[PDB]
């Protein structure tokens, strides 16, 4: 994977360059940035069952998904989708950590578009579960820290659709 | 004569005779395979206005038309 | 006599009179020793000299990226055309290249031979861009690229064979299917032969060739890959008895990329029942 | 979508060719031109929901009838309907006077029209009735190179419903 | 970097960051300035770190620029010194990173069976980094100096 | 295509609303600004071969392996291909340039781009460091022209540089 | 083993690449040729 | 009673391992259910490319006969 | 001849249709950016022959060899075709001005250029020193709006050679 | 990459045809001469060395100012990469005659010449002279129909470049 200060070590070292004023106003643009992610995911983290709750209770629940015949039915099914919608948050909260949306490619988004279609799990479902899990977000994390988080979310179910 | 069986309409029937005279654009020399700039093409009478609308919008010069069916 | 904020300044003990650091700076010095390598120079080096004809390390030698996707008889491909007054042998050399381009290398029985067609284009009534119209709309290319086809490979598979390159983006597929449905196929194979593309490049007695595989201009940098999956090798071809007959290449997931937004946010969870009292 | 900047790139593109004087030329025509468009933009704008309040009424005053029940200018959600549809075009019209040609107007009103407004049962008569409607409002909000504007677009969907 | 070691530890257990692990990204940031200070004043002296370090190294042990050594003549030689403005480069990039993720993907991890294979004592090599640490922490303040020099003494660490 | 007026429409569209005073004043500005971006594109247009010429010449001072036989700018047929490259990135950085948005540049050359070289097996990294090249010496010459009126292109320079930059990104 | 526990289908499994050497193996632990073996007799720490 | 049919490649970036290695990186395995998920992190945690999956075995509807 | 007025004519022909807002306002930038093109245009006009006796002789001095016998800066028949040549391009220059765009350059010196220079052994490098000298001196016979489009036009005509 | 047997194979293949006693016949000519390109082949490969220095020379003597500072035949790294280039067309010549066909020279100096020479600003005179050279020399290297292969394919250079 990759962050933003590794991201600016490895596009520079690719090219044989020192760290130069771009470079490092670049990572400036990180580090001023860095306490108020810091605290973001702290929230997150600690409210990490109450949003899923509520996201699955906005965009899942009281469905035809929980229905017999929709994927979310059966007690082993219901348990896979908010485990995925754990690994959703857990990950989204890395990336926004790091700065970069790289480990959401390599550990989560890589086949998985497939792997649903093999086991039939639907889409548009799981988007509209990742996009009501980043309305909560961006309530309980305040201004400071509401667009950053949002964004990889939005990266995640860009990477689905 | 001409291309033969056209459109099944009535309208589609009648085929005309262009004899033209392409010129040279502007902007650029052909070095591939050039023909002389006279030549004829006959046309349905259903098409006739993109052909003639191409004919004169590439420098052409249309030298005649003929009723050839009509 | 000015600002306080000169103190950057350094605390060591300056040098003594004779100290070996005093002539230290003219003593990088004009002689051939490690302070004579230029140091820019560093990223440019060589072998032990290797001087100029040593072959770069992985030689690929011309015409192979040609060969490594076989598209060497294609890229570029010959131009074919029927002179005035041509021969015999010349219009079958020009039937032959109409053949296999227009009908995508399938093979026509000799049953199934337009042959009143040529007994004219022997006599020169029609020209090569003519009789490549009427081939177009006959049942040979109707039955074989139409017939059993969606719109989405019929209409990309009009571009290979008739203006010989890949589709470039959504919109030519948009403009197309919206003139067969209001003008029907007849003036849909017709759209293409009278466009720019065709009367720029092939004229009136050129045969289209494949184009898709060199550089056009006003190209989509998408033109070319796409150009490679409708391909399909030398040996292939665009024929329906196969157990897949046409399916689609091209799909319009290629011609729109990536997505950003959206998921119908629906609601199938329920809502409904009433009573009264007690919190 | 068809502006003065897109349609000189596309000009240049399918040439193969750089940005010469003669598209830079007419570039500066489109940016000399933004302040009389986007002073049109802003009074069509603000206005807006009167503009539309009004030529909705009076597609009814010219065409009594569709007032009456089991006609298409009765009830909530036909007239709800009908003033949408005149505030897509005052808003196309703004987005056409901002963007610096008819782009936002032939691909989101004008590619289709008939075709739907046909299997609606739509009478383009109506939507010229309102433009026209909305057109003479519009002369004593703006003046000079700013009506000309306005008037410009007005009178461009006039045409395509013709 | 810290992120990329840490978060990886909580992806692997499939969780949040932990409070010590937000913590520690927290003091790590505020580290930042500095460090990229450090980087800096290096990279504004690249090339008489280089040069410096390419005596001090000779001196040490010359035998390498000498008809049977391996640095012998003039563009020999204009490589050993590149090698070691390559590994300055990956020090500064360790500073900045706080961690050698990328300094041993890039520069450690395949190297010592490079050297070995070209024949290149690789003790003699650490001389020389070894040596571009001392012209380098000379040109830095004290306190800069020795946040510089643990990016050094890590390549001199790994190479052995 | 867009350009920066039509990027601000489509995203209001996508509201269901007229443009916002926010975007409406961001527009005026860039009107506010035309006449220092007509010389910038103006300064690549009158400057083009030369830029391409020079960051060709220093392309192949830095790799001498690509004009070696085995490399991927001999013999006289793929030089020709990576100049006529060269040309048509500059070309549609100057479109993106005028434009005000980079999305010809995205859609009409860096779509699919990549795959087209690894295909090929064009060094893709050096196609790369020519687009960093020609980045260098067009951004000179926006900078420094001939007798146009004293003031500050920066905020035009960085927006350049970003195009030559997404290409580069999308390349390497 | 004189054709033995073995594993009918296992063998064409694990050659025909179908299988690979760890998932064999795994097969292999958990099975009832192997439970009673080595589970069948012990209390819980030495089978661990 | 499910197994997918999955199919990857993972390059080693730690450590130039020196004998053999072809099909340790580049194969394609049935793993059952249970296992898949387990099995495609650890793909994904050493930087491997999962190229390709199926359902193979089971049916692609479930709920009886699926947990088996 | 490509001038802004046939180019937006042009584009409305080819798609069948009426002249448009996005058109007329690309003709008024024509139009509003004529005055400073004519007076580049009269300047450039009355101040013209010595430009052309200038950049000849710098073709020679900046290639000595050029001048000396059996070459081909020698006798009154080459050093007559040399001024002449360049007096051509000054000449298209100025109707570029005057027409609003590359047209006249295009049609009667770019189509065809390299094909007739490579023939008669003319190099392409003098006529850009020519011009190099050219673009010098009208540093200070204009300035502003007038000199940013003889520069164009003078710049436009070294790309054509390179 | 063209030589008698691939334009005889491509003829017959574009007809969907074997190769028939027309093509034959041709094919016999290509290994009936044969011999004669393959003593010029070994002629010109030998003598490389000294035929380069000499074309080399040859293009500083006719040019004497290109060996001037600031000029495109000084330091070592011009000069260095002239012997190259004109090593290059020597190289290709003795291809061309093996392979019975310009092919060769086509393919890897032909197609792309004049945008390359253009771009980098590598006048044709100095490689016709060059050449011109290369063709003197070979006058008394080869005889008969050996020397008229040389030429023919040293010609075959200098019509590309002109
Ligand atoms: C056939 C296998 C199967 C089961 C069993 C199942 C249960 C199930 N129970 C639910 C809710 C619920 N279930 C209960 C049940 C109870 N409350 C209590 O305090 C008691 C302990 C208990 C009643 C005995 C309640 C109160 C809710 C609403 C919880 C909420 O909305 O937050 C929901 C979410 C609502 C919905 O979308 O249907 C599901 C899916 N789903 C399944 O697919
Ligand atoms: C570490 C990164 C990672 C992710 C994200 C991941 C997803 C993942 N989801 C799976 C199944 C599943 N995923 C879901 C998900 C849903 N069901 C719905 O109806 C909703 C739309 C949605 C929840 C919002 C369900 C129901 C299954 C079970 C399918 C089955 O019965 O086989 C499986 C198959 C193996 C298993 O069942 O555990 C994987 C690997 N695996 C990973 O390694
Ligand atoms: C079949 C082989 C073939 C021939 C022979 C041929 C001749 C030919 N010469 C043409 C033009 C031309 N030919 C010339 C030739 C001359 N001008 C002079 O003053 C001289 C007396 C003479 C040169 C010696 C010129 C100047 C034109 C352009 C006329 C114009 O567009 O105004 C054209 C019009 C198309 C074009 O301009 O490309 C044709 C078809 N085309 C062919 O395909
Ligand atoms: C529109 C439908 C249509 C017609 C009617 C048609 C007639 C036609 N007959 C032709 C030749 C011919 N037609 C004949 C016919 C005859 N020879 C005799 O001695 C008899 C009197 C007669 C048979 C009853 C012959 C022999 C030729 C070949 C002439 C030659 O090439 O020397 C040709 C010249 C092209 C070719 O040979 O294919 C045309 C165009 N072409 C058409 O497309
Ligand atoms: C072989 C016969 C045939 C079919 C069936 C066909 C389908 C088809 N529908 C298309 C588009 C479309 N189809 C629709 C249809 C709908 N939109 C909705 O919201 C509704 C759910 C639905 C109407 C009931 C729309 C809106 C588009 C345009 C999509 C776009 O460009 O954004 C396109 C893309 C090309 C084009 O836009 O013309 C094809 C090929 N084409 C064919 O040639
Ligand atoms: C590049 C040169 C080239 C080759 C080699 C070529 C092969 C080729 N063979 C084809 C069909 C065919 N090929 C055969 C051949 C056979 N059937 C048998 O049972 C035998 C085992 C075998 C004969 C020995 C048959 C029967 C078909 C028709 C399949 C069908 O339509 O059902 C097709 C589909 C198009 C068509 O039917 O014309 C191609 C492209 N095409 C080419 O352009
Ligand atoms: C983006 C640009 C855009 C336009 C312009 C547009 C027009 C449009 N008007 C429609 C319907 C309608 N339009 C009207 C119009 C009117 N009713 C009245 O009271 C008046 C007579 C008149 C207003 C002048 C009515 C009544 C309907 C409902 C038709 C139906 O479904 O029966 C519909 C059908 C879908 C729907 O029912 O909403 C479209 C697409 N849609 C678009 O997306
Ligand atoms: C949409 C606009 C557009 C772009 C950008 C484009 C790129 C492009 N570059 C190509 C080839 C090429 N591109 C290069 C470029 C280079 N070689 C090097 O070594 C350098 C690193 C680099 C120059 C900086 C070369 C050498 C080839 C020829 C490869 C071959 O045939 O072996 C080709 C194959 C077709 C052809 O050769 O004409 C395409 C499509 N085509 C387009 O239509
Ligand atoms: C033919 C198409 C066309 C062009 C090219 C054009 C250019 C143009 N550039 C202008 C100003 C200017 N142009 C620049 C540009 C620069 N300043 C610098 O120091 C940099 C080196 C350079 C950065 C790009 C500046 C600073 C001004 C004055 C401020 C302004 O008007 O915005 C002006 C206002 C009049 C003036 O002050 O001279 C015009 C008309 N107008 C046109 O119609
Ligand atoms: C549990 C379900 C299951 C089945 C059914 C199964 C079949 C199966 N048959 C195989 C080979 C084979 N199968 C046969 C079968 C036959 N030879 C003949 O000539 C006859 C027509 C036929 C017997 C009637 C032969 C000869 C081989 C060996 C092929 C080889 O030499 O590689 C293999 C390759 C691995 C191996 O050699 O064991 C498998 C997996 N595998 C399974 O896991
Ligand atoms: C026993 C038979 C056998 C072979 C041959 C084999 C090759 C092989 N080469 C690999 C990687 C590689 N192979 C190379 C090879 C090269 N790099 C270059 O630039 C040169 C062109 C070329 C050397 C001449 C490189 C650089 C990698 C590392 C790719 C990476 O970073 O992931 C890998 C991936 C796993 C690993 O990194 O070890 C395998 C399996 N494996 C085998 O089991
Ligand atoms: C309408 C636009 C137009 C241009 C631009 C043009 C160029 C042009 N220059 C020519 C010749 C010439 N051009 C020159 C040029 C020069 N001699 C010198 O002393 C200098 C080195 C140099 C000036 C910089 C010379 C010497 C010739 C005579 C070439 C010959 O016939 O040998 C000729 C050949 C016909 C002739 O001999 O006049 C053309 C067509 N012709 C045109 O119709
Ligand atoms: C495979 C066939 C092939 C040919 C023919 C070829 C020509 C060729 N000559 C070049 C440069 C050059 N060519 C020369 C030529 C000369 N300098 C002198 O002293 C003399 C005047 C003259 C020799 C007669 C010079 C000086 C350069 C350097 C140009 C530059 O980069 O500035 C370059 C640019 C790349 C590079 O700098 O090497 C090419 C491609 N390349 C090829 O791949």
């Amino acid at each position: 994977m990759q962050d933003a200060i590794t991201a600016v070590i490895n596009n520079y070292d690719v090219q044989g360059k020192y760290l130069d004023g771009a470079a490092l106003d670049k990572l400036k643009a990180y580090f001023t940035t860095g306490a108020v992610r810091v605290r973001a995911a702290a929230v997150i983290s600690s409210n990490a069952t109450t949003i899923i709750k509520e996201a699955a209770a906005k965009a899942l629940i009281y469905s035809d998904l929980t229905r017999p015949g929709g994927n979310m039915y059966t007690t082993r099914r219901y348990a896979a989708c908010i485990r995925d919608m754990d690994y959703f948050l857990r990950y989204a909260t890395y990336a926004m950590l790091a700065g970069d949306p790289s480990i959401l490619d390599e550990r989560v988004l890589n086949g998985l578009k497939e792997t649903y279609n093999s086991l039939g799990v639907p889409i548009a479902a799981t988007v509209g579960g990742i996009q009501a899990m980043k309305e909560v977000v961006g309530g309980l994390v305040g201004p400071d820290a509401a667009k950053e988080a949002s964004i990889y979310f939005d990266y995640l179910s860009s990477g689905l659709s | 004569m001409y291309n033969n069986v056209t459109a099944n309409t009535e309208w589609g029937r009648k085929v005309f005779k262009i004899t033209v005279a392409q010129f040279p654009d502007a902007d650029g020399l052909d070095t591939d395979n050039l023909s002389q700039s006279n030549y004829f093409v006959t046309v349905p009478l259903a098409r006739l206005l993109p052909e003639m609308q191409l004919i004169k919008n590439k420098g052409g010069k249309v030298l005649s038309v003929e009723p050839v069916v009509s | 006599r000015k600002v306080i904020d000169s103190i950057k300044i350094e605390d060591p003990v300056k040098p003594g009179d004779f100290a070996n650091f005093l002539d230290m700076a003219r003593g990088i010095e004009s002689r051939t020793g490690v302070w004579s390598i230029s140091y820019e120079s560093l990223r440019t080096l060589g072998p032990p000299e290797g001087g100029m004809l040593r072959p770069a390390v992985g030689g690929t030698a011309e015409a192979a990226a040609q060969k490594q996707l076989g598209i060497t008889a294609v890229a570029p491909a010959s131009v074919v055309e029927l002179r005035p007054n041509a021969s015999e042998e010349d219009l079958q050399g020009v039937l032959r290249a109409v053949y296999r381009q227009v009908l995508g290398n399938t093979y026509v029985m000799e049953s199934e031979r337009p042959t009143q067609a040529e007994s004219l284009l022997r006599n020169g009534s029609i020209s090569v861009r003519e009789f490549v119209r009427r081939i177009a709309k006959s049942d040979l290319y109707k039955e074989r690229f139409f017939n059993k086809a969606s719109n989405n490979r019929f209409i990309e598979l009009n571009f290979k064979h008739l203006l010989g390159r890949a589709p470039y983006n959504h919109g030519e597929i948009q403009e197309h299917f919206g003139l067969y449905h209001k003008a029907g196929y007849d003036v849909e194979i017709d759209s293409y032969i009278d466009s720019d593309e065709y009367i720029e490049t092939f004229g009136e007695n050129i045969v289209p060739y494949f184009r898709g595989f060199k550089y056009q201009t006003n190209q989509s940098a998408g033109g070319f890959p796409r150009m490679v999956k409708l391909w399909g090798g030398d040996a292939g071809s665009d024929t329906d008895r196969g157990k897949n007959g046409q399916r689609t290449l091209v799909t319009t997931k290629d011609l729109i990329g990536p997505t950003k937004i959206f998921v119908p946010f629906v609601a199938p969870g329920r809502d409904a029942d009433m009573v009264s009292g007690d919190y | 979508m068809k502006t003065v900047i897109t349609e000189v790139i596309a000009s240049a593109d399918s040439q193969g060719r750089f940005l010469n004087n003669t598209e830079l030329q007419a570039a500066n025509g489109r940016f000399q031109r933004a302040t009389a468009s986007m002073e049109a933009a802003r009074a069509l704008t603000s206005n807006a929901d009167s503009l539309v309040k009004g030529a909705v009424q009076e597609v009814y005053n010219k065409f009594p009838y569709l007032t009456q029940p089991g006609q298409m200018g009765y009830g909530d959600t036909n007239q709800a309907k009908c003033a949408r549809d005149i505030s897509h075009y005052l808003r196309f019209i703004t987005y056409s006077l901002v963007a610096g040609g008819t782009g936002p107007l032939d691909d989101y009103i004008v590619a289709g029209l008939r075709e739907v407004n046909r299997t609606f049962n739509l009478s383009p008569s109506w939507y010229i009735e309102a433009l026209k409607h909305i057109k003479g409002k519009v002369g004593s909000q703006l003046s000079g190179q700013p009506l000309t504007e306005a008037n410009a677009y007005i009178d461009y969907c006039i045409n395509a419903l013709s | 970097s810290v992120l990329t070691k840490a978060i990886v530890n909580a992806d692997a257990e499939a969780r949040y960051l932990s409070p010590g692990e937000l913590d520690r990204i927290k003091s790590f940031v505020a580290s930042g300035e500095r460090r990229l200070r450090i980087a800096q004043t290096l990279t504004e002296a690249r090339e008489r770190i280089v040069k410096q370090a390419g005596d001090q190294l000779f001196q040490i042990r010359p035998d390498v620029v000498s008809p049977g050594g391996n640095a012998y003549g003039e563009k020999m030689t204009a490589l050993c010194l590149r090698d070691l403005d390559y590994y300055l480069r990956l020090v500064t990039y360790g500073i900045v990173a706080g961690d050698v993720t990328p300094i041993e993907e890039i520069g450690i991890i395949g190297v010592k069976e490079m050297y070995n294979s070209l024949q290149t004592p690789i003790p003699a090599v650490a001389e020389g980094v070894r040596a571009m640490k001392n012209v380098a922490t000379s040109l830095l303040s004290g306190d800069d100096a020795a946040e510089a020099g643990f990016y050094f003494d890590y390549l001199v660490g790994a190479m052995q | 295509m867009q350009d920066a007026f039509t990027k601000a429409i489509v995203a209001a569209d996508l509201r269901g609303s007229f443009l916002s005073e926010q975007e409406l004043n961001q527009l005026t500005n860039l009107v506010k600004e035309s006449n220092k971006r007509l010389d910038a594109v103006n300064a690549i247009t009158g400057n083009a071969a030369e830029i391409i010429s020079d960051a060709a010449h220093k392309l192949f001072a830095e790799q001498t392996d690509l004009i070696r036989p085995g490399g991927n700018a001999y013999p006289n047929r793929r030089m020709a291909a990576c100049l006529r490259d060269m040309e048509i990135i500059l070309r549609y950085v100057s479109y993106a340039l005028l434009a005000g948005d980079a999305s010809v540049l995205e859609d009409r050359c860096l779509n699919g781009l990549k795959e087209t070289y690894v295909a090929l097996g064009t060094p893709t990294r050096s196609v790369a460091r020519a687009v960093q090249l020609m980045k260098e010496t067009a951004i000179g010459y926006v900078n420094s022209p001939s007798g146009v009126t004293r003031g500050d292109c920066s905020a035009l320079v960085n927006e350049a540089a970003t195009y030559f930059d997404k290409a580069a990104a999308s390349i390497a | 083993p004189p054709s033995y526990l073995r594993l009918s289908e296992a063998e064409s499994k694990l050659k025909n690449n179908e299988i690979s050497v760890r998932e064999f193996v795994r097969r292999l632990g958990r099975s009832e040729n192997y439970r009673k073996r080595f589970f069948e007799p012990y209390s819980s720490p030495k089978v661990v | 009673s499910r197994y997918f049919k999955v199919t990857a490649c993972i390059p080693s970036l730690k450590r130039v391992r020196t004998g053999r290695e072809l099909q340790n990186t580049f194969f394609t395995k049935l793993v059952p259910y249970e296992n898949w998920f387990t099995e495609q992190q650890r793909i994904q945690k050493a930087g491997g490319k999962v190229l390709s999956v199926k359902l193979f075995t089971g049916v692609q509807g479930a709920n009886t006969g699926v947990g088996a």
